DNA sequence: ATGCATGCATGCGCATGCATGC
DNA sequence: GCATGCATGCGCATGCATGCAT
């Protein structure tokens, strides 16, 4: 090891050795320790799924090995670089001891993570520097893929031999004299025969959500190496462990002078997507070791019981008060419709998610709503009213920050793409802003034709809006197209549109006051595996039965809808219905769509609007 | 001119015979900062008052020479007082360890800052009057923080590696800009003749942490007619992330050009910053308008209260929104469109030291966790009155533009004035407070004496009870603030009950009500606010009682 | 001794904010 | 209630002049 350091290479790697023979949790459940058995140790087994997968790379977990020992972590920590070598060699030992005749492509890396999470990125000191961070994050840019020589090959101008020279300290020494000839400055380097490597740039926006008064969010630059190249997409959450640099600043790029302020910079090891919190991603999804066959069957009996979908709705928000058909439609919107393929037919695509909008009074609960669906769907985005400009949404002109490459940034619709966006105070927003909406909502992709720029986006986005009467009061006396005051064509658009009125109960009163007085003095896990499994799984399929039901749906709507003031029905209203029947298949677990699906969907269309309360003829609401 | 020898040595002796403290400070300053459990001393030089003051003068005419004097007879004096090695050693420990084991720059060893604090006999100046004059001295300035940079490392000493050798090279840094060396200057390359280059390192090398700020003059020292000026200073060592922006402070430091014209700036050695009701006492009446200002600065367990208060014109709103302003710690106070759009929220503005784009609040995003004061809330743009409500409501702003994707946190109280009821304030504001005034002769009367006694004498007029000031107001609500209150189970049968019976009188007045469970939770936090008030762990039955009648008085107001 | 990076306008393209006119 | 006219900041590239580091 190079002086000033006091770890030794062979007392670590005897350490490690015997750490991946040797560690043994009891703790451990099988709720997390898919396909391995706990009596035998962890790290052999997942040795041996190594061998007989073939992937090159292990995880080791930060917490283990200082469970194992302190010491150990602590040089780790301290001098990533030199240890990290010899966890390498010490595994590569081991698996060619135990696995003869085995394949690969290149021997087995390391990569460590969980390591002790900072709190805040500002709080660092210089004397962190070259010392392994974890950090938590989300990607909003992301590079191309950038070239880096490895290896350099030499030619000479009058024999034409071939030399190869290996990088040193990051500065190759070109031969000033050849081999066979004997001449100086007969060598000439190849660019195209060298070796290369990709590097790519990204960029974090931190947010640690404990903030300390009056600190802005920070942004971080992130550089990713070899395999770890384009494994995370904008609007991602993600784990970041790695290593922070320090680089210094040229004056000037034709002169060697350079500042005394250094630059800060980060080199990334590895990348982590689950949360404690939130829902699980597209990533884990395409995948077939997130199940155990416990938990399957315990899921699969448990859909065998008639009201688990209501079960599902009281587990959705136990700290917001009733509100059952709501949590009905947001859990219905959660499970979406089956995604189907028109290429064939030249239709297009087809909108296979749910749109929500809910229309009351301020002092309503519809902002929690929002707050909770924000905060427990992945790749989630908020807005409120007019601090959202039509520019700032879709993609904006922006240019690369070294040279002109005219580099289209995104907006927050285009990273709500397989996600939510939730708006409030609609009622703000322009014309200007609800032209990108109007065509959002309906064809999923976004056209952009500027300087120099033309290309189509994906915007597969579902959304939910919150919206406020006139005076924001409801009136009685006027009707409820006076009250909402929005365009037919923007209203169509919407599958479901919840009316929350006050109807003054005694009972309601002392109930919600018991509640929230109380206040001051299903497990979620398995609510996010039966989610996961429900939409990762199962393609519902309708029926004749289902399809006259529809069609009788769809004339008994027009019919009800065809008197004046009240909102009027539309041929794409059908679809939604379509789709909300859908999402009750994915509910049951059934591939086949039935008519009690259709049922439920007629009655939460029903009773969203408020139609059997609502006057017929004159357009007016009275409980 | 002097030997600086025989004044290091006074130095030195001064360090070691201040007893005259009874416990002797600077021999438990000098074993900490030896032992590594201290990292910064800072010298008093009215402490040096006690000694000739000769040193004092020639410390504040060559302050740079006397601060390198100070930190060489700090180091030398560092081995007497060393009892044991580091308990917990890190990796600049580790290397300056191995260094000893095995000339090398001071600086390099050294692991500890000295500052300098100004002497209370000197007056502090002004940013205008510092001129040619102060060029090398030592000054104190008085001002407002408006930016500060982010903390960032910064080269002290340079070390490199040789190619061929396993000789380290030093190379300190005085300079803005250096230039790093190629060639091996060791002893033996320089005998073999070997031409061996030299490498960069970053952990042998030693790294300080960096920040710039600027500072403002304050309002009242400007002269007539003229606009305030700005200063920059720059932060180094264990001063840095004290100072923040909207903050009133005092910094001691020394006035130094840049390279026959040159540029100034100031390098810091000290920073600092700068019934019970009896808000406004100036003020005559309003005996039930200023409990309700005393309960929105204690504030709730979120617990966030929002006041707003309409009333004619001429009955001096605004002074009590001064006086709000000037007691809360961290306040805002805005007057109309002359802070609009980007005065609030956020604007993305150039770096200093980065020459990169960074983000910059607005006076919102300053009053974080504060309160913020608006007057003439209802002339105010569409775009403020949004941004206003989501703060209200939300207490996170949401900012998506070109160029800016952010969600900022704004945890702040907001109390707003206005003229003559909209249904948006009502659902949206938890108190409303309607001010009438009417003519009465013993009333005009009173006011006027009170008023004559305020202009004669320029002090309210004595009373039984004496007021307190701004200091002990301030140290009360801080120590209010620290309890936690909480309701009883069985009170809730209570409560429930007053609000219920509540609703049913608020729907037998349907002329113009307005009663939600947002009604229910503003008493909540009021009965709470009321309880930590008095320090109590479980709230009581009369807090709840005065948290009804002040909402039942703000109700009747029609 | 010579060729180049930089300081100082200026056009280009764009978004953003304030005022008003139908 | 909203689109447009009139500044103004932002980011950028391009052209003209000059002053000296390799
Ligand atoms: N109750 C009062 N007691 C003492 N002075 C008062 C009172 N009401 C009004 N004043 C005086 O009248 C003036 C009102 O001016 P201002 O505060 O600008 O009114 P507003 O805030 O309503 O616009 C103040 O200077 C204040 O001295
Ligand atoms: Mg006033
Ligand atoms: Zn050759
Ligand atoms: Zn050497």
């Amino acid at each position: 090891v190079i002086w000033g350091t006091d770890v030794n290479v062979a007392a670590c790697k005897e350490n490690f050795q015997r750490f991946l023979q040797r560690f043994i949790d009891p703790l451990a459940k099988e709720e997390e320790n898919v396909g391995i058995d706990i009596t035998e140790p962890l790290y052999m087994q997942r040795l041996g799924e190594i061998n007989v997968i073939g992937e090159p790379f292990l995880n080791v977990n930060c917490e283990h090995i200082k469970s194992f020992d302190k010491n150990l972590y602590r040089q780790l920590i301290s001098y990533p670089q030199e240890v990290i070598p010899t966890f390498d060699m010490a595994v590569n030992e081991i698996f060619f001891d135990r696995y003869p005749d085995s394949i690969l492509e290149h021997q087995i890396q390391v990569r460590p993570f969980n390591a002790l999470k900072t709190k805040n990125m500002r709080n660092l000191n210089p004397e962190d520097i070259d010392q392994l961070i974890t950090i938590s994050g989300m990607v909003i840019r992301t590079s191309q893929l950038i070239p880096e020589m490895q290896e350099a090959f030499f030619q000479c101008q009058v024999c034409a031999h071939t030399t190869r020279v290996e990088m040193d300290r990051g500065r190759i020494a070109e031969p000033s004299v050849c081999g066979r000839c004997h001449t100086t400055h007969s060598m000439a380097l190849i660019h195209n025969r060298s070796l290369f490597s990709d590097k790519q740039m990204i960029k974090l926006q931190e947010s640690p959500e404990d903030m300390p008064a009056g600190q802005t969010p920070h942004t971080v630059i992130l550089f990713a190496h070899n395999d770890l190249v384009d494994k995370v997409q904008p609007g991602d959450r993600v784990n970041v462990t790695g290593i922070y640099r320090a680089v210094p600043i040229r004056v000037n790029p034709r002169v060697s002078n350079v500042k005394s302020v250094y630059k800060t910079h980060i080199d990334v090891i590895h990348y982590r997507k689950t949360d404690a919190k939130r829902l699980h991603g597209l990533d884990e999804e395409a995948e077939q070791k997130l199940f155990s066959e416990k938990r399957v069957e315990l899921l699969k009996e448990l859909s065998r019981k008639p009201d688990i979908y209501e079960r599902l709705a009281s587990a959705l928000a136990p700290s917001i008060y009733e509100h059952e058909d709501i949590k009905k439609g947001i859990l219905l919107q959660l499970f979406g419709g089956t995604r189907k393929d028109f290429s064939h037919t030249g239709r297009g695509k087809f909108r296979a998610e749910i749109n929500i909008l809910l229309c009351g009074d301020p002092g309503t609960s519809k902002s929690q709503l929002l707050q909770y669906v924000y905060n427990l769907v992945p790749r989630g985005q908020y807005t409120s009213g007019k601090g959202s400009s039509a520019v700032g949404l879709t993609a904006y002109v922006m240019k690369d920050p070294e040279t002109r490459q005219l580099v289209l940034q995104t907006g927050a619709l285009v990273l709500s793409d397989n996600g939510i966006c939730c708006i409030d105070e609609f009622d703000k927003m322009n014309e200007s802003t609800r032209s990108v909406l109007h065509e959002v909502m309906e064809q999923q992709t976004l056209s952009i034709a500027k300087a120099g720029i033309i290309c189509q986006l994906n915007a597969r986005t579902s959304v939910l809006a919150a919206a406020n009467p006139i005076e924001s009061q409801w009136n009685p006396k006027k009707t409820t197209i006076e009250n909402i005051q929005l365009p037919h064509t923007l209203l169509s658009r919407f599958d479901l549109i919840f009316l929350m009125l006050d109807p003054q109960d005694e009972a309601y009163d002392r109930r919600l006051a018991h509640h929230l007085v109380a206040l001051y003095y299903l497990d979620m896990a398995v609510l996010k595996d039966y989610i996961a499994y429900a939409h990762s799984t199962i393609m519902p399929r309708l029926s004749e039965e289902a399809s006259q039901a529809l069609i009788e749906a769809y004339v008994d709507m027009r019919k009800i809808g065809s008197s004046r003031g009240m909102v009027s029905a539309y041929p794409r209203q059908l679809e939604s219905l379509i789709r909300l029947a859908e999402a009750h298949a994915k509910v049951r677990l059934s591939n086949k769509v039935e008519a009690i699906d259709v049922e439920e969907a007629k009655r939460l269309h029903r009773e969203a609007l408020k139609q059997s309360a609502t006057d017929p003829r004159t357009g007016i609401v009275d409980i | 001119l002097k030997d600086y020898a025989l004044e290091k040595e006074k130095v030195k002796k001064f360090l070691q015979e201040f007893y005259q403290d009874k416990q002797f400070k600077y021999g438990n300053q000098l074993v900490r900062l030896a032992h590594r459990e201290q990292v910064a001393l800072y010298v008093d030089l009215d402490d040096v008052a006690e000694d000739d003051p000769e040193l004092v003068d020639s410390i504040c005419e060559n302050a740079r020479r006397y601060a390198k004097l100070f930190a060489d007879a700090v180091q030398e004096l560092l081995p007497q007082y060393k009892e044991r090695e580091v308990v917990n050693k890190d990796v600049l420990d580790v290397y300056i360890e191995h260094r000893l084991m095995m000339q090398y720059p001071a600086e390099l060893m050294r692991r500890f800052e000295l500052y300098f604090q100004g002497p209370s006999s000197n007056k502090p100046r002004v940013i205008r009057e510092v001129r040619a004059d102060s060029v090398g001295k030592l000054v104190t300035v008085r001002g407002i923080v408006t930016r500060v940079s982010e903390v960032k490392p910064k080269m002290v000493v340079a070390t490199y590696t040789c190619d061929q050798c396993g000789a380290e090279t030093y190379q300190p840094i005085q300079s803005p800009t250096f230039m790093p060396l190629i060639m091996c200057p060791s002893q033996e390359c320089q005998t073999n003749r070997s031409g061996g280059r030299l490498y960069l390192q970053t952990r042998g090398s030693r790294f300080i942490k960096f920040q710039e700020m600027k500072m403002q003059e304050h309002s009242d020292q400007v002269p007539v007619g003229n606009i305030p000026r700005s200063i920059t200073v720059l932060v180094e060592g264990e001063n840095t992330r004290i100072a923040q922006p909207g903050d009133h402070v005092s910094v001691t430091g020394i006035f130094l050009p840049i390279l026959l014209l040159s540029e100034t700036y100031l390098e810091a050695h000290r920073i600092v910053k700068m019934l019970a009701a009896s808000i406004a006492p100036e003020i005559y009446g309003h005996e039930d308008v200023k409990k309700a200002l005393l309960l929105l600065l204690v504030g709730g367990v979120r617990g966030n209260i929002n006041i707003c208060l309409m009333g004619d014109p001429g009955v001096a709103k605004s002074q009590l929104l001064s006086y709000i302003d000037r007691l809360a710690p961290r306040s805002q106070y805005t007057t109309g469109r002359g802070s609009s759009g980007v005065g609030l929220t956020a604007a993305v503005l150039r770096d200093s030291v980065s020459g990169e784009l960074t983000l910059e609040g607005g006076a919102l995003v300053l009053a974080d966790q504060g309160v913020c004061c608006i007057d003439e809330f209802d002339k105010m743009a569409e775009a403020d009155r949004t941004a206003i409500h989501e703060v209200m409501e939300q207490q996170t702003i949401s900012i998506a533009k070109a160029g800016i994707l952010t969600t900022l946190n704004a945890r702040c109280s907001i109390l707003a004035a206005a003229n003559p009821l909209p249904a948006a304030l009502l659902s949206r504001f938890d108190l409303l407070w309607l001010i009438q005034d009417r003519p009465d002769r013993d009333n005009d009367l009173r006011l006027a004496q009170h008023i004559t006694y305020v202009h004669q004498h320029s002090r309210q007029p004595p009373s039984q009870f004496e007021p307190l000031d701004m200091k002990l107001m301030r140290r009360y609500i801080a120590m209010c603030r620290e309890k936690q209150p909480m309701v009883p189970e069985s009170l809730a049968d209570y409560i429930t009950a007053a609000y219920v019976e509540m609703r049913r009188e608020a729907w037998a007045s349907k002329d113009a009500t307005y009663t939600s469970a947002r009604t229910l939770l503003a008493i909540l936090r009021l009965s709470t606010a009321l309880a930590r008030l008095r320090m109590v762990d479980v709230v009581e039955k009369e807090d709840v009682n005065e948290a009804i009648r002040l909402m039942e008085m703000s109700k009747d107001s029609l």
